[PDB]
């Protein structure tokens, strides 16, 4: 089980690619207009319209 | 406008509250903009100028 | 959530054109000692506008219906503009501006029609205080003809304010305006029965001069003698911002000739320098505004 | 004012296009006047102009 | 205004011309450096004790 | 010994007049 | 003015005249009227023993608690009481922040005077929440400090100076910084840090306006002796001997300004002299001067260690003249100080020479780090065992 863990963080960093895509381009830059809760926020884009959306690994 | 830029210390320091901003008055062409223009000419830095019609876009 | 529109989570924080508006006018930071050898004029403003707001239990209990309206009139430099907005820091009223003017007023994109519409709103947030300025230079081209474009505003609020809802032995919603004249009012604002008292305010004093000056003058080092006396003397005034201005002045003085401490002699030059720019404006006929 | 940063600085030549909420305490400490220059005033701008174009002098 | 300001440099001088002379030498006499400053082996010893505090 | 200081003050006026009579 | 109190209070609690000074000293608490604190507040003072209050007796006859102190303070505190409530009563009906504002404020000053220091932080805060001119507001805070410094217990001040720290940057008010600074040169010299009191006392002296200090004349004698103990002679002789700005302060330092040509002249044996006769007229009549110890080592480390870093060798003979301290008495005082190493050096006394190492080498630098090296030894092993248990 110990090195089990060894392993599972090898799955890890290859499934740490798959969010590197989304976090690569196509990518729309917003402005944050504050942090409601972890999950999910209140952000405003670039275009003068406001979306509430979620973050990806709960950035801090 | 030059000197709190070099030295903030010194400009808090004296007893003048931290920088804030200016308004320049006047009748048409007495060089509001011009003492404006000469420092920022010699600094050659810690200016930006934008256009007011460059806040406006078509969309 | 998008193309459904369904609901996800709510966001605690609420909206209102009104929460927006009261951020942007700004409330001033100056308190009434700042402004101070108006000591008299905090007295008279205090009783009339304050008052009926913070209890209008007080008043609705003697029996009395609550003024609608209050006019501080007096010249627009003696500090007077300053401390009437120094009433909105001081009761946390909100700060709706009217001009009779769209200065960023979005509700339908104006709110000097909106009379009924406004106390309403106004109310939810009470207290809350309708502001009207006049200092005549910014809406200088609307000072004729109905004699000022504020006045409009002020004679169509107070009558709708007068009959309310149980509104009138009630009053958290005030309407100041300032106004530089006695012309500028409308019949309706000179008799009483809705407006209590019309207060004002008198041209800067040197006496007065001295207090203002001296919480400004705090803010730096001073060395030993007085001489705030002689430096309030020299000066005509013309503005709050030029008592201010004899301060600022001699830091900058100070720091070209790179004291670590700032002198009484600095003083002296300041007063003599800001004197000298009043002077320039009193030739041209200008007040502060060019 | 997150930092230290002197605001907008911005020069007006209408008096009655402009906003009295930005003159509020906290937004603007000084304001500077600028006059059209006196007898005396006029003459320094008179001979800093002349010292960029080269002649030989034939004004005064 | 020349009055005071020279006087203020020439104390200096009789640093500067030490400075000079012992930065690429030790454990060298009072009497070598006082040759090239052209000042007294005596005087320069005082200067050498402020110096090195 | 807990403070050098109140012993001190005796001795740096003693010591200065017996060294100074004899050797200074 | 009330720092009055502490320049009096000092001369009791030392001893150069026990008696006479106590009634003088009581009297600026009699008009006060300091009752319910003071009782408590003359235990802490003692630091060189001596009760500043008649509850104690330990080196002469103490002088007897006015019927005045407790007079003036029922009166004042009845006026104080009377005033207050029209005023909180009025603030609810009318403008809550100004009237309520003007209330408080001569009501922390009357607190203040009993010295009742909880009295003072309940009626500070009240202010601070409702609008007030900075300057003004600012101004307050002297009066808890005054009680802090008056009690002269290290713990209390401390509290203080954090409170005092969060809010002078918010008025931001020079004038103001100009009288918190000589509060807290007091208190330094009253621990173990002259080093720290001595820059707070040099800057204040130049531009000065009186307001918040005991005596003008007093304070320029006491700023001179204290810069000597910070500074070592090459900062000593250019800022305070030879400086413009001495001048500009003003001159009552005669005792003083022969003992710093001592230390220039290269001739020690008159230093040794007035740094005796300094313990005795400055030290003792100020309230503050505690830890003496500090003051004395200091003092005569700057003697030793001037001569000592200068030169790699003297003679003995000439040695000894020019320190004009005896035998014996050079070399134990010196023992202590060689053993830090700061100075490092050795005396023979059978080749005749004193002799300077004069490490501005590793050695230096590596001693310093033996010395915190040992109190972070033992402070972590002791958390380690608290928490496993």
């Amino acid at each position: 089980i110990k090195d089990e863990q060894k392993n599972l963080k090898k799955e890890f960093l290859h499934a740490q690619e798959e969010v590197k895509r989304i976090q690569s381009i196509p990518l729309v830059i917003g402005q944050f207009l504050e942090a409601v809760d972890q999950n999910t926020a209140i952000v405003g884009s670039t275009t003068g319209s406001n979306y509430y959306v979620r973050i990806l690994s709960t950035i801090d | 406008v030059e000197l709190p830029l070099t030295h903030f210390e010194l400009y808090k320091q004296i007893g003048i509250d931290p920088p804030r901003g200016v308004l320049m008055y006047g009748p048409p062409g007495c060089g509001k903009t011009m003492l404006a223009k000469a420092v920022a000419h010699h600094t050659t830095a810690a200016f930006i100028r934008v256009v007011g019609s460059e806040f406006v876009q078509k969309y | 959530r998008n193309d459904s529109y369904t609901l996800h989570k709510i966001l605690p924080n609420k909206v209102d054109p009104l929460v927006s508006l009261m951020m942007v006018e700004k409330v001033p930071d100056s308190t009434y000692e700042m402004i101070g050898g108006l000591d008299k004029q905090i007295k008279e403003i205090k009783e009339v506008i304050e008052l009926p707001v913070k209890h209008p239990e007080l008043f609705e209990a003697l029996g009395i219906a609550q003024p609608k309206g209050v006019l501080l009139y007096g010249p627009p430099g003696t500090g007077k503009t300053l401390l009437a907005r120094a009433v909105a820091h001081h009761t946390d009223c909100t700060f709706i501006r009217v001009s009779g003017s769209e200065l960023v007023q979005k509700f339908i994109g104006e709110g000097a029609r909106m009379v009924r519409e406004l106390f309403v709103m106004a109310r939810e947030h009470a207290p809350s205080i309708i502001f009207m300025d006049e200092i005549d230079s910014i809406g200088s081209s609307r000072l004729e003809g109905g004699s000022g474009g504020d006045s409009e505003v002020q004679r169509t609020m107070l009558e709708l304010l007068n009959q309310l809802d149980g509104f009138e032995a009630t009053k958290n919603i005030k309407v100041i305006m300032a106004t530089n004249r006695i012309d500028i009012l409308d019949s309706a604002l000179l008799r009483p029965g809705r407006i209590d008292r019309k207060i004002e305010f008198p041209p800067p004093n040197e006496e007065a001069r001295l207090d203002i000056l001296k919480i400004h003058s705090r803010k730096m080092n001073l060395t030993r003698g007085i001489n705030l006396r002689k430096i309030a003397e020299l000066m005509p005034g013309a503005s709050g911002a030029e008592v201010k201005g004899v301060c600022t002045e001699a830091g900058m003085y100070a720091l070209r000739e790179r004291r670590v401490h700032v002198t009484q002699e600095d003083f002296e030059m300041a007063v003599a320098k800001v004197m000298q720019k009043d002077s320039e404006k009193n030739m041209s006929i200008k007040k502060l505004w060019k | 004012d997150q930092n230290v940063n002197v605001k907008v600085i911005m020069a007006t030549n209408r008096a009655d296009t402009l906003d009295p909420a930005l003159l509020r305490p906290g937004r603007l400490d000084r304001k500077i006047e600028f006059p059209l220059p006196d007898r005396r005033q006029k003459r320094l701008i008179f001979s800093t102009i002349t010292s960029k174009m080269n002649l030989s002098e034939e004004v005064d | 205004i020349i009055s005071t300001h020279l006087a203020k440099l020439y104390d200096n001088l009789l640093e500067q011309n030490l400075i000079r002379v012992i930065e690429p030498f030790s454990r060298v006499q009072i009497e070598h450096i006082s040759s090239l400053i052209k000042l007294s082996k005596a005087d320069v010893e005082r200067k050498l004790s402020q110096m090195i505090l | 010994n807990v403070e050098d200081d109140f012993s001190n003050q005796l001795r740096a006026e003693l010591e200065k007049h017996g060294y100074k009579m004899e050797t200074s | 003015m009330p720092l009055e109190n502490l320049e009096e209070e000092g001369l009791p609690k030392n001893p150069d005249l026990r008696i006479a000074q106590l009634r003088f000293l009581l009297s600026l608490p009699e008009h006060r009227g300091d009752t319910a604190v003071r009782e408590e507040l003359m235990a802490a003072v003692r630091e060189n023993n001596m009760a500043p209050y008649y509850e104690a007796l330990c080196k002469s006859l103490d002088w007897q608690m006015d019927m005045d102190l407790l007079s003036k303070m029922k009166k004042a505190n009845e006026e104080e009481l009377k005033r207050l409530d029209e005023e909180l009563e009025d603030a609810e009906k009318n403008l809550g922040e100004s009237e309520i504002r003007d209330a408080m404020m001569a009501k922390a000053e009357y607190l203040c005077q009993i010295g009742d220091k909880e009295g003072a932080l309940t009626a500070f805060r009240k202010t601070y929440d409702k609008t007030v001119a900075l300057g003004h507001r600012l101004d307050i805070v002297f009066y808890l400090l005054r009680i802090g410094l008056f009690y002269m217990d290290n713990d209390l001040i401390t509290r203080n100076t954090e409170k005092a720290k969060s809010l002078i940057e918010e008025g931001g008010d020079w004038d103001r910084r100009n009288r918190l600074k000589v509060y807290q040169g007091l208190y330094c010299v009253a621990i173990r840090d002259f080093k720290q009191a001595a820059e707070l006392f040099l800057d204040t002296v130049s531009t000065f306006t009186s307001y918040e200090l005991m005596d003008y004349k007093t304070f320029v004698t006491y700023t001179v002796y204290v810069s000597m103990i910070a500074l070592e002679r090459p900062d000593l002789r250019e800022k305070v001997i030879k400086g413009a700005e001495i001048l500009e302060v003003l001159h009552s330092l005669p005792a003083v300004r022969q003992y710093l040509f001592s230390l220039y002249e290269c001739r020690y044996s008159v230093f040794f002299q007035s740094l005796a006769v300094v313990e005795q007229e400055m030290k003792k009549d100020w309230l503050f001067a505690p830890h003496y110890r500090y003051y004395v080592r200091e003092m005569r480390i700057h003697a030793y260690s001037q001569l000592l870093e200068s030169y790699r060798s003297l003679t003995l003979g000439y040695m000894a003249e020019a320190f004009g301290v005896g035998v014996e008495f050079i070399d134990q005082e010196l023992s202590r100080f060689i053993a830090a190493g700061r100075l490092h050096c050795k005396i023979d006394k059978v080749n005749e020479i004193v002799e300077t190492n004069r490490p501005d080498s590793k050695n230096w630098q590596y001693q310093e780090t033996i010395k915190k090296g040992d109190l972070l030894l033992n402070r972590v092993q002791k958390l380690s065992r608290v928490i496993n248990m």
